[PDB]
RNA sequence: CGCUUCUCGGCCUUUUGGCUAAGAUCAAGUGUAGUAUCUGUUCAUCAGUUUAAUAUCUGA
RNA sequence: GUGCUCGCUUCGGCAGCACAUAUACUAAAAUUGGAACGAUACAGAGAAGAUUAGCAUGGCCCCUGCGCAAGGAUGACACGCAAAUUCGUGAAGCG
RNA sequence: AAGGUAUGUAUCAAGCUUACAAGUUAUGUAUUUACUGACCU
């Protein structure tokens, strides 16, 4: 009778979570719950329907979609949980970790043309620095001179942070790119911050122009000096300006 | 469906109550992660109602100033509601409309 | 190496749900002879008293 | 089948006219699944002491009722999920 | 008429249903609390 036994077990907490399933259909701990209790019964096609029809009932929860995408994913069924993954993309797309999980497991995967265009619908809403310095991260680990130059312009126009605007500065540091990267530096100077400057990109464009050698870097610092911030600068940088000129040159008597 | 007939209009006005309640803090708490730890601004309205007949001040210390003062205006509604039912069958139970126990036994405890 | 965010686990309010007029009311033991147990409470050297031995009195 | 017309020659034989397709086919069943009640034996009884009025909410639970009354033990059935606080692991990004 | 003699389970037929699809010991006391004797009209 260990069949006997065996069936009473499952069909005993069947019923119990079926009864709580039909008495709250609203708090999905019992369906979670549920469907990773049939999960360890490690063979299942039916927590596939507990969860698919889990969302019936509340598909704006993040929780349930990413626990049946871990589910799915956790088994050598790949497919099915690419299958759903571009599903709760196309549905919730606000949501940064589903994109982010669907990326990663493509990673893990091939890094095939799919996961670039996992990538770029993931631009298309756009998001904030967190996901795209990240897909530049992604770009720059698979060492894309081409593929990293491409949506990294597309970048600049959305987000025009300062910190942004000296790390599309990246190229000189990166590859150096001579005559674009000084138009890369034609880019930073000429917008916001015309008579204002933030404070802040002249003194890293100052940086590499004097890891730089004397070509034109006596003009940025003294001699465009016109846009100041009522000092040209705070009191913290000024002597370090001056002594920044001084001992990285020809040193004339 | 079935009406709100007299013996169940106590227990309807409550239902709508934290109804309306329910789906204000619903809509009226930010982004944060959890809601009302599943109930908990219903037990301090509930708590502010049992105060409000007893009288006691009910100053609950640290809660935030939107849910206590939407608790603050949903017990003036209830107690409004409630005085204003006891005005009106004290004086049917005066003159003598009706003549039902239950309403002269909980008026005299409303009162 | 450090920093922020995300997810899994080791986990420290979870009582049966809500509302009425706190829903509503209630709730008797003796006398006698003896013990046990808490709380309160306090604990300078002879001589004979006394005691199984010990511990009051008096003595300088 | 019928009735009518000699209508064509025997009352008889023939010709024409009028009439135009029913049935959950059964008296059965080799029949069929059998739930309700009653019996049998168990389980037994809302609200943090005891006795308890209730009215609700939920739906894959119904009964009585003409019910958009009302009553069926408040008709029954409704239970441990703590979350965020400490810490481990892992990921994404940055310096 | 309801409001009272509960309801909830497990086996055993007629009622109703189609007649079909079909191949730290200790004292003295104030002092409760427990306990004893088949104690007692
Ligand atoms: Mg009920
Ligand atoms: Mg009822």
């Amino acid at each position: 009778t260990d069949e006997e036994e065996l069936n009473d077990y499952k069909l005993r907490k069947r019923k119990t979570f079926e009864d709580n399933i039909r008495k709250n259909r609203t708090v999905i701990s019992n369906w979670i719950k549920y469907a990773q209790w049939e999960e360890s019964l490690k063979e299942i096609q039916r927590a596939r329907s507990i969860y698919e029809r889990a969302l019936d009932v509340d598909y704006r929860n993040i929780t349930l979609w990413l626990k049946y995408a871990e589910m799915e994913m956790k088994n050598r069924q790949v497919n099915h949980a690419r299958n759903i993954w571009d599903r709760a993309i196309t549905t919730l797309p606000r949501v940064n970790q589903f994109w982010y999980k669907y990326t990663y497991m493509e990673e893990m995967l091939g890094n095939v043309a799919g996961a670039r265009q996992v990538f770029e619908r993931w631009m298309e809403w756009q998001p904030e620095e967190q996901a795209w310095h990240s897909y530049i991260n992604f770009e720059l680990r698979y060492k894309e001179v081409d593929r990293a130059r491409t949506i990294y312009e597309r970048f600049v126009l959305v987000h025009p942070d300062v910190k942004n605007w000296i790390k599309y500065a990246r190229f000189e540091e990166k590859h150096a790119y001579f005559a674009h990267a000084r138009k890369v530096y034609e880019r930073a100077v000429e917008f916001f911050g015309d008579e204002h400057m933030d404070e802040h990109l002249y003194v890293a464009f100052a940086k590499f122009e004097e890891n730089q050698k004397e070509f034109e870097r006596v003009r940025v610092i003294y001699k465009y000096a016109l846009d100041r911030i009522s000092k040209q600068d705070a009191q913290e940088l000024f002597k370090n300006y001056t002594i920044f000129e001084k001992k990285f040159g020809d040193r004339r008597g | 469906a079935k009406t709100v007939t007299k013996q169940r209009v106590e227990s309807h006005f409550d239902l709508e109550l934290r109804a309306a309640v329910m789906h204000d803090i619903l809509d009226m708490m930010p982004e944060g992660i959890k809601q009302n730890k599943a109930r908990t601004i219903l037990q301090h309205l509930s708590e502010a109602w049992r105060c409000w007949k007893a009288n006691i001040p009910w100053k609950v210390p640290g809660l935030p100033t939107p849910i206590e003062n939407m608790i603050l205006r949903y017990v003036k509604a209830k107690a409004d509601w409630w005085t204003n039912t006891a005005h009106y069958n004290r004086e049917r139970i005066r003159r003598g409309a009706t003549v039902d126990k239950t309403v002269c036994k909980k008026n005299l405890g409303r009162l």
